[PDB]
């Protein structure tokens, strides 16, 4: 039944982080943010207002869509690079 | 009454004039003095004459067509005894060629015309059209013209006749395979592939992958299984104000940065990359030397990208723009690896030579996705085809050489996470570094983090998930920043068609200096090819007579942010 | 369904109700619980297509339970197919 | 020339384990996965599949 749909509302809270998210990459670590993970955020985002039977998508939902694909993203990393990047993105 | 039919095609060959010539006639005469029993006859000519004759065959071409082909050898006949076999007639036609998807049972057995590829061909067979039989028991002798042979004797028991082969007649037989146009190929959707059988001297005259208009009977042959097919009757292979639209647009000194732009404006930066798939699209120019060395026109070029970096985007739009390009990925190809190869098709129960996708490109592009992942066997054809321009296939007995004449747009992932510029491309690039060697000009398609672009392209995301991609298109085009696809589509069969440039001796004074200072701080002679086409590609986008040093330029700085990229 | 649609904590329900006999790993029981509902799919004309369905690869050393959660997706999920890498064949799985 | 009957919505429904040999010659309703189809060809002509 649910089919939940986007508010251009929520455009800079995701925006901006992948901004930020990308900025850190060739700051630290091998792997390169892509636009696949956007995809994957998005997608993951859409899932959680499902969640909720709500066709609308909140920036509660987005928040906690940040925190897993930012978490998988730092918990693949080597050890060196990984407590770096722990630090880096305590707010998400 | 069938002789007024008969006397009406007489009379129709004989009295028809165009450009003073009774040209039905006087090309038949033509083919007697050639010795070939061949005659073409165009259709908008037989409404003109009389429409009568036309309906007719139109109508019920399963009798009437047999009768004017009696009706001609007739008219040869009479034509031999001035000058002191049953001929062939073929049928040409100007009018629309309906969609192979249209066609239904009220053009059973009716004329139709249609428009498609050729993309399979089979060996030849023998067929009857005269013979004489013997009755075993009481030696009757006659002759005939699905036939079968009498019951009964016609002076014996069941089944009394046998064949004389020594004074008999046949014809030779040829059947081929069609589908339709891949410019009207729905998306998602199979295209539809045909049945076509031809005989006599329409036989042996294409080879697979030639794009053709057919001209023909459809009709069906055997739970009541059915299987359609054409009786090829006859086969055929720029607008004034388009030309000077096009002649006007090579006066244009933008038309460079604007082809450029136009190139996928959905994508972000990458503007030389866009430039070469330009110089890719335009092609350089194939010269033929008198010691047997031919010159490859064509250009490849290696799209080295990082998982991503809309590598996949880059090949799928050329292949909307190319007026003659194939999409090939994860070894797929057009039913086949990638090449030429031999199958039977059991409908016919004949053996069939079916063309691949680099066979279908003759002359065109083809885009390979997946590069780093298809058969080495593979790779070893399309290396001879990458510089001989040519595909052999051995089969049994027979070894065949078919011509390739494709420029190839080749995407690829390194053998790490990243392409890392402390290395050679040998060393980077996960395939085989004698393909390295083949390619004209490769280029690694970056990923540097900068704000502006990441932030555009972060938007251009929610602007698909929120449908407005489709509002973006109708402003890029009052942005009037792409030409249409398919005037540039268009743009490019001009340019092929009508210009073949030189180089000029100021631009190759200027490339040898070029190359000796390259060696003297370091490239070898075979990239010296690579870099000249691109100073032909150059000159054909703008339809000049000759190459200029002005285009060395742009061609040095291509090429060296190609090369020096790696 | 539309009473505890609006219920305080109701991710937190559904993730927590994950494999109930499985211990932590929370971070795999929210990719479970995402996977299951999955996204949204899109295809605009013209254009190609978005897929909408959530790909979880769960990798670790021996134990922490990463076939039982197959095992668990397997009941609850409406439509399961179940397979295994060598006990598969590229036949078995593109088309006979 | 014919005009062939569409029930709809029957309400008894059966599964491919419950086909039992008293259901022959009877009007039933199954539910299932479409696994492998045929193409369409015509049939003494009416289309068939
Ligand atoms: N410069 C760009 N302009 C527009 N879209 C881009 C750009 N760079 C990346 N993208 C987006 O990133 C995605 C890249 O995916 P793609 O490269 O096709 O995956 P793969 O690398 O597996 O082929 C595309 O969907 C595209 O929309
Ligand atoms: N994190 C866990 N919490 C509770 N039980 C566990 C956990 N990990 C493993 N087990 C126990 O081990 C078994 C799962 O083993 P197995 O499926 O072989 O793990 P894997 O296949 O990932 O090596 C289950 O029967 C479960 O009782
Ligand atoms: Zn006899």
């Amino acid at each position: 039944k649910i089919y939940p749909k986007l508010h251009q509302m929520d455009m800079d809270k995701v925006s901006r982080v992948y901004a930020d998210l990308r900025r850190e990459s060739i700051s630290t670590g091998s792997f390169p943010i892509t636009v696949r993970h956007l995809e994957s955020i998005l997608r993951i985002a859409e899932s959680f207002a499902k969640m909720r039977l709500s066709e609308f998508v909140s920036s509660y939902d987005l928040d906690r869509a940040i925190k897993v694909v930012v978490d998988s993203f730092v918990d693949a990393q080597k050890v060196s690079v990984r407590r770096q990047l722990r630090r880096s993105f305590a707010i998400y | 009454d069938n002789t007024e039919i008969i006397k009406s095609f007489k009379n129709f060959i004989l009295e028809f004039r165009l450009d003073s010539q009774f040209i039905y006639r006087d090309q038949l005469r033509n083919n007697i003095l050639v010795k070939n029993y061949s005659l073409t006859v165009n259709m908008e000519h037989l409404i003109g004459y009389n429409e009568d004759i036309y309906k007719k065959l139109s109508d019920e071409p399963s009798d009437i067509i047999p009768l004017f082909e009696t009706a001609i050898t007739q008219v040869a006949k009479r034509i031999s005894i001035l000058s002191r076999p049953t001929f062939q007639l073929i049928l040409n036609s100007n009018a629309n060629q309906i969609p192979l998807r249209d066609l239904d049972s009220e053009h059973v057995s009716k004329i139709v015309r249609l428009s498609g590829i050729i993309i399979s061909t089979s060996v030849l067979s023998s067929r009857a059209t005269y013979l004489s039989i013997m009755c075993r028991n009481c030696r009757h002798t006659t002759s005939i013209t699905t036939v079968s042979l009498p019951r009964s004797c016609l002076s014996c028991g069941p089944d009394p006749y046998i064949i004389i082969h020594e004074s008999s007649k046949f014809i030779d037989q040829q059947f081929l395979k069609l589908q339709e146009i891949p410019e009207l190929v729905p998306v998602g959707e199979m295209p539809r592939n045909l049945t076509m059988t031809c005989d006599r001297y329409l036989t042996n005259k294409v080879i697979p992958g030639t794009r053709v208009t057919i001209v023909g009977i459809y009709s069906i042959y055997n739970v009541a299984i059915r299987t359609p097919y054409i009786k090829i009757l006859g086969i055929q292979s720029f607008t004034e104000e388009e030309e000077e639209e096009f002649l006007q647009l090579s006066r244009n000194p933008k038309l460079y940065e604007i082809l450029t732009n136009s190139i996928a404006p959905s994508i972000f930066g990458n503007e030389d990359i866009k430039k070469a798939i330009v110089c890719l699209l335009m092609g350089g120019s194939k010269k033929i030397l008198p010691d047997g060395m031919r010159l490859r026109g064509d250009i490849n070029v290696l799209l080295l990208g990082d998982p991503g970096t809309a590598k996949s985007q880059l090949l799928k739009f050329v292949e909307k723009v190319s007026p003659i390009a194939v999409y090939t990925s994860g070894k797929g190809s057009s039913a086949a690896g990638l090449t030429a190869s031999v199958q039977r098709d059991p409908m016919t129960r004949e053996f069939y030579l079916e063309g691949g996708a680099m066979v279908l490109a003759d002359g065109g592009v083809v885009c390979i996705d997946e590069f780093d992942k298809m058969r080495d066997e593979d790779r070893v054809a399309i290396h001879e085809a990458m510089e001989q321009q040519t595909i052999s296939i051995a089969k049994a007995g027979i070894t065949t050489v078919l011509n390739s004449r494709t420029s190839v747009l080749a995407a690829a992932n390194p053998i790490y996470g990243r392409y890392d510029d402390l290395k050679s491309p040998g060393d980077n690039i996960d395939f085989q570094t004698t393909i390295l060697s083949r390619f004209d000009m490769i280029f690694i398609v970056k990923d540097d983090h900068n704000e502006e672009r990441d932030i555009s392209i972060a938007n251009h995301v929610i602007n698909i998930h929120t449908g407005n991609a489709n509002a973006m298109q109708n402003q890029q085009e009052e942005n009037g920043s792409e030409i249409s696809i398919e005037k540039m589509k268009r743009y490019i069969t001009y340019c092929r068609l009508k210009c073949a440039p030189r180089l000029s001796p100021q631009a190759a004074e200027k490339l040898s200096s070029n190359f000796v200072t390259i060696r003297k701080q370091l490239i070898t002679i075979r990239q010296l090819e690579a870099i000249i086409r691109i100073t032909e590609s150059l000159a054909k986008l703008e339809l000049s007579p000759i190459a200029q040093e002005r285009h060395v330029d742009e061609a040095i700085r291509l090429f060296q942010a190609s090369t020096m990229d790696a | 369904f539309r009473k505890i649609s609006r219920d305080r904590g109701i991710i937190d329900k559904i993730i927590s109700s994950m494999a109930p006999s499985i211990y932590g790993h929370r971070d795999i029981k929210t990719a479970v619980a995402c996977s299951l509902f999955g996204g949204v799919p899109k295809n605009v004309n013209g254009k190609h297509s978005i897929r909408g369905d959530i790909n979880v690869l769960l990798l670790g050393d021996p134990g922490t339970a990463k076939s039982q959660i197959l095992k668990y997706v397997e009941k609850t999920a409406h439509r399961a197919v179940f397979a295994t890498g060598q006990g598969a064949s590229a036949v078995g799985l593109t088309a006979s | 020339s014919e005009i062939h009957v569409r029930i709809s919505d029957f309400p008894t429904i059966y599964s491919l384990r419950e086909l039992r040999e008293s259901n022959l010659s009877s009007l039933v309703r199954v539910t299932g996965v479409v696994t492998r189809r045929t193409g369409v060809f015509p049939q003494l002509y009416r289309n068939y599949q």
